């Protein structure tokens, strides 16, 4: 942003990163409303529900 | 009127320890209908002393003989 040079000598390198199957993608979930259980008249329990 | 020593068999097992008529110990079952009778004799002015009430919880009530079955909505 500013352009100038860092006051200290930053370490850099190359390192091998692994991307994981916990992706904010399929943990997003937002109920309002919807489904409830038969017995107890209450919210359903799991996203995919 | 003398009385007899009850054992207690898991689950619901009465034993009555009388005594025959040369002097030996056998246990005698009691069977649940005769529970029930042997209850019912109890009046409502012992059963604070026996931890029970007299209009909400009789002793004879304890022996089930009218099974409630639940409401459909209960076991959908």
């Amino acid at each position: 942003i500013t352009g100038r040079r860092l006051e200290a000598d930053i370490f850099i390198g190359v390192i091998y990163y692994q991307r994981l199957h916990h992706m904010v993608a399929d943990k997003m979930h937002a109920r309002s409303r919807g489904p409830v259980q038969v017995l107890t008249k209450q919210p359903t329990e799991g996203r995919a529900r | 009127a003398p009385q007899f020593p009850i054992k207690f068999e898991r689950p619901t097992i009465y034993w009555e320890l009388r005594k025959d008529e040369e002097g030996n110990e056998y246990k005698h079952r009691m069977m649940p209908s005769e529970v029930r009778d042997r209850l019912e004799k109890i009046p409502d002015k012992d059963l604070p002393l026996l931890g029970l009430h007299p209009e909400k919880s009789r002793p004879e009530w304890m022996v089930l003989t009218v099974l409630p079955v639940p409401p459909v909505t209960m076991r959908p």
